[PDB]
């Protein structure tokens, strides 16, 4: 939900702030060691914690580094919440009005037959819009054979549909 | 009760302050007993899940706040059923929907002609009051 | 006989699976994996540093 | 004592060499209109073999200032100059160490050069918007070794300060 | 999210609670100290010592519930921003063109459309004709498709005026 | 016409969605229950451990 | 509103601290 | 949300990390104690002493990031359930009626619909 | 027919809902900037003190 | 000495009286098809004036268990019986204090009775699924007085235990 590259910059800023803490804490102790500085930097990177410094400089380095990661992990929480909100969004296509409501997933029929003549001689304006899309498509959505439509659907990864009879669709489903 | 029954939480304010710290996230004085620690473990994951639910419901209501905009088309009128709508009871406005050939306006005239109660008004001010 | 029994597919298991009851365990399994990996790594580091400290203190 | 000084010297030399290699070539990579490598000075396609300066900053004012910083890599060049100055200060403080405070200023400049290098790496990662070149990882490793060398340098400085404080009493 | 000016109000309340906590903690004749009380208020603000005077701890607890409500609302509103992402248009009405000057707008170099603005008597359209007649550089385009290419290469900086039917037809292509 | 258009049921539950309805106590009452159960468990455990400590203090001291 | 409840709690705790300090200082000055 | 059985895995990992942290803390020849290590792992699980053995601190940090990701994902999925709230039907097909017995089902007392079930040849 | 149906724009709620760009560095780089600025400020203040 | 004991006794008596008033009537308010009050046994409308027992338990197994608990007020009646038993124990411990350890068991029973009354208030609030009655606020205030009386009772008990420990040496 964030990236695969922001994390490396966050860890680099983490070890940089630990270098800052071991620099200034040994230049002005409880943070006399490199592990004490790194462990306080790890405690400042997460929420909870341990050992509170008393210096002005260590406190202001913590205040810079700490509201920083507060906002970042709050953003992580909000971003994962947004992704799971997307995860429970709109169900897949279950009606022809769902096909008329979208334009991202194209669809086609057979190039010749009474199936195309149904949409050609239709009077319902939804199916008229369907025949308008099928008659003015770029490129042609019509296939020569039924197995051509099968190969067109199976090589689409959810981007193309096909319209046919129910018995043939259920047989190819089985 | 239990801290003064076996310290650090000997006072009423120390017990109330550790209760406040266990109700919130951060904090102060760590107990050492089995009983006080298990009271904190019962009381504390409790309010953890509760304020998590508070955060989740507030985010849900702010998601609700940025939902569907108000009506801007007749297709928006056809897509809903809560907000009713009507025209004047006499005039070319009702004759427009009655003689319409578009199925959207035909569904509009079908809903207004079969409305319970009647959505039609007598005057303009009657529609203003409605 | 000729659509269900003759066919090469199993039961048309409901509507494409079951019901996204909740979130899958795969993220949880991956963080379990990195937790067990870090646990074993820190355990072996603790063992070797205690071995080093014991060899330092016992042999002066 | 001296082994830590030699390790700090070869770490500073390796960090300067990896910074030079990061400035040089193969910093980032992107598929053009075929793949193409880039080293923050000019891009080279995978006809094939041609190279041209594709670091063109044109096609609020904060976007203009960010494009001006990302143009010609202002931050990492000055960071590498500060790294070379810190390395020259460490080389001047290694032999004939008369001043007992030049190593602290050298380490402070070295840590600030590392922080500016990390900031320039963040700017260079932000200005790119699919893979990345090996010189980015080399610059990251040079930043890590530079941080460790700064830790070792200030550790040697506080050990020298503690030895001077023990000899003063 | 959640604020454009209220962050300064949070900082002012932070300074005020710090001053009150220092006035309580350092007036009894450990937890005293102006920077110590300031950094303890900072520790009360985000997540990661405690007063024992049992009166400034009330200030710390109400500040601590206060900032917990703030960070909960911040997480909620940031999730609300990252959820919907419904971008809106900056220009809505015809007076929006006269209300600003950063986003330019132009008409065709010849035709009755420019004659409408030249012969107008409304002060809004008079200001529009004054702005377009003294435009630097020339906002007038040669053809209709030239205006389409000028708008499509503007990235939200230049608009074009024309008849509504042709505008909606270009919108539906 | 005589089933979908004549009928009184709009087949669109996508517009005008679920408005802000606050969190029920049904999701909170089972949490209250395990709270009270943990409180009673901690009370009984503290009482039996103090009884054991009092018996050990009376017998050995 | 949360600003208002913060100001209310701040003023209430401030006046409580003031009166308890006044009472404690008066008792310590009168007794000792 | 998010789990029906994974909470037991969380509790088992809690006990395991507690045993590992005590085994590090009670093998150095303040932070010792099996209930002390267990209560510090509990304090690591939710938000609210620190070990200084520099090897079990790695265990504490990885457990602490672990449960931080857990509570973040729990907050996210609980917001996801409180956001959409699109409930589904328990019964989908005709075999679902034969698959359960708690929800009963019936037809009219007389008619050819009941004669279809009376003269059927399918075992379902 | 000749504008809405003949046109190549769907335009009826064409603003699709997924858009799963996880997170860009645009919201992160400005926070990196104030991070590095606070680090340099703390460095110079500690050095002058 | 006796002032705190008398204050604890009158606090327990007032808590028992407010618990009896919460058992009696006017516990909740619910607008029927007009407003109507209820006291967990029968409902009374605001025709007007008639009263009847509207605590009908029918119209997973956890819903049946919650309906069985909400029926006939299993929690608050046993809570009031435990409060009366704690008051009788405090009255038996007020005069002729022979054993100095029954006050701890009486206070533990009193705190458990308060916790059970709070749990029963949570059950009655959960089973409500528009205003509230005054006896609910009276029961809440009696819970507050019971908590304060339990704190005062255990404070007097630890003071008596400290006095006995100081007199034992
Ligand atoms: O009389 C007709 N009977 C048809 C019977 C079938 C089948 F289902 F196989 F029995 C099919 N197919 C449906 C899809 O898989 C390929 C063949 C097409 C038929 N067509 C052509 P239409 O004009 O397009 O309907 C007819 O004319
Ligand atoms: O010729 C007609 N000219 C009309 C002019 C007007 C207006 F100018 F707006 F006043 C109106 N109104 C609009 C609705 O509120 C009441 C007045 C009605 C008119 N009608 C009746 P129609 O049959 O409903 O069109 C005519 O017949």
């Amino acid at each position: 939900p964030l990236a695969y590259e922001i994390w490396m910059c966050i860890v680099f800023a983490y070890i940089g702030v630990s270098v800052v803490l071991f620099l200034v804490s040994r230049f002005s102790p409880n943070e006399f060691g490199i592990f004490n500085s790194l462990w306080f930097s790890l405690g400042a990177f997460m929420q909870q914690g341990d050992i509170s410094p008393r210096s002005l400089s260590g406190r202001i380095v913590g205040g810079v580094w700490w509201f920083f990661t507060l906002i970042i992990i709050s953003s992580y929480t909000a971003n994962l919440a947004a992704f799971l909100t997307v995860e429970r969004m709109v169900s897949p296509i279950e009606s022809a009005e769902d096909l008329a409501k979208q334009t991202e997933i194209a669809y086609g029929t057979l190039d010749s037959g009474s199936t195309k003549e149904f949409f050609r001689r239709s009077k319902i304006a939804v199916y008229e819009k369907m025949w308008s899309y099928m008659k003015s498509a770029e490129p042609s959505v019509f296939t020569k054979t039924t197995a051509d439509g099968v190969a067109r659907v199976r090589k689409s990864k959810g981007k193309f549909a096909f319209l046919l009879e129910s018995t043939m669709n259920e047989y190819i489903e089985q | 009760l239990v801290s003064r029954f076996s310290s650090n939480e000997f006072g009423i304010f120390n017990s109330l302050w550790f209760s406040l710290g266990a109700f919130m996230q951060q904090g102060d004085i760590s107990p050492r007993s089995l009983s006080g620690r298990i009271v904190g473990g019962v009381w504390w994951f409790f309010t953890l899940i509760i304020i998590s639910s508070y955060t989740a419901n507030l985010a849900a209501f702010l998601t609700v706040e940025r939902m569907v905009s108000p009506i801007e088309s007749a297709e928006d009128l056809a897509k809903q059923t809560e907000i009713a709508y009507g025209t004047l009871e006499a005039g070319s406005t009702k004759e427009f929907f009655r003689r319409s050939k578009i199925a959207v306006f035909e569904k509009m005239w079908t809903y207004m002609k079969s409305a319970e109660p009647s959505v039609f008004v007598r005057t303009t001010e009657e529609g203003m009051i409605r | 006989k000729w659509w269900y029994d003759k066919g090469e597919c199993g039961a048309k298991d409901s509507g494409s699976k079951d019901k996204t009851s909740a979130l899958s365990l795969s993220n949880v399994a991956g963080v379990f994996y990195i937790l067990v990996g870090g646990l074993g790594l820190a355990m072996m580091v603790a063992l070797i540093e205690f071995c080093y400290k014991s060899r330092a203190e016992s042999k002066r | 004592r001296g082994v830590q000084m030699l390790l700090t010297t070869v770490g500073a030399f390796a960090a300067f060499s990896l910074m030079t290699i990061a400035v040089g070539t193969d910093y980032w990579l992107y598929s053009r209109g075929v793949m193409t490598h880039s080293g923050l000075w000019r891009t080279c396609c995978l006809f094939k073999g041609l190279c041209k300066q594709i670091d063109h900053f044109p096609e609020d004012t904060a976007e203009y200032f960010l494009r001006a910083v990302r143009a010609s890599s202002i931050f990492p060049i000055l960071s590498v100059i500060l790294l070379f100055m810190g390395g020259l200060c460490i080389a001047a403080s290694e032999f004939y160490k008369t001043r007992h405070n030049i190593i602290l200023s050298a380490g402070i400049f070295f840590v600030s050069a590392g922080l500016s290098n990390i900031i320039g790496i963040i700017v260079y990662i932000s200005a790119n918007a699919y893979s990345y070149g090996w010189s980015f990882y080399f610059g990251a490793l040079s930043f890590i070794i530079a941080e460790m060398v700064g830790v070792l340098a200030v550790h040697m400085f506080i050990d020298r300060h503690k030895q001077l404080r023990a000899t003063a009493r | 999210p959640l604020a454009y000016e209220i962050w300064m109000c949070i900082v002012f309340a932070y300074i005020g609670v710090s001053v009150v906590l220092f006035l309580v903690s350092r007036f009894s004749p450990n937890e005293f100290g102006i920077f110590n009380s300031l950094w303890f208020s900072l520790g009360a603000f985000m997540r990661q010592i405690s007063p024992r005077s049992l009166s400034g701890r009330i200030v710390g607890g109400v500040w601590w519930f206060f900032t917990l409500i703030i960070i909960s609302s911040y997480t909620a509103n940031l999730a609300a921003f990252l959820t919907v992402e419904r971008m809106v248009s900056p220009i809505e009405s015809a007076e929006d063109l006269s209300k600003q000057t950063e986003i330019a707008y132009g008409t065709l170099d010849s035709g009755s459309t420019k004659e409408f603005f030249r012969r107008s008597k409304i002060a809004v359209f008079d200001k529009m004709w004054t702005y377009m007649r003294s435009a630097e550089p020339s906002v007038f385009v040669r053809t209709t498709a030239e205006g389409v290419a000028r708008v499509r290469k503007s990235k939200g900086k230049y608009a074009y005026l024309l008849e509504s039917t042709m505008n909606e037809y270009i919108e539906q292509r | 016409k005589w089933w979908y258009d004549k009928g009184e049921c709009g087949a669109k539950d996508s517009g005008s969605k679920e408005k802000t309805s606050a969190l029920s106590l049904s999701n909170v009452a089972g949490v209250f229950y395990i709270l009270v159960g943990g409180l009673g468990l901690a009370m009984l455990v503290a009482l039996i451990e103090f009884c054991y400590k009092s018996r050990a203090e009376a017998k050995r001291m | 509103g949360v600003f208002y409840i913060l100001i209310g709690g701040l003023g209430l705790a401030m006046l409580v601290a003031l009166i308890e300090f006044c009472y404690k200082s008066r008792s310590e000055s009168k007794r000792m």
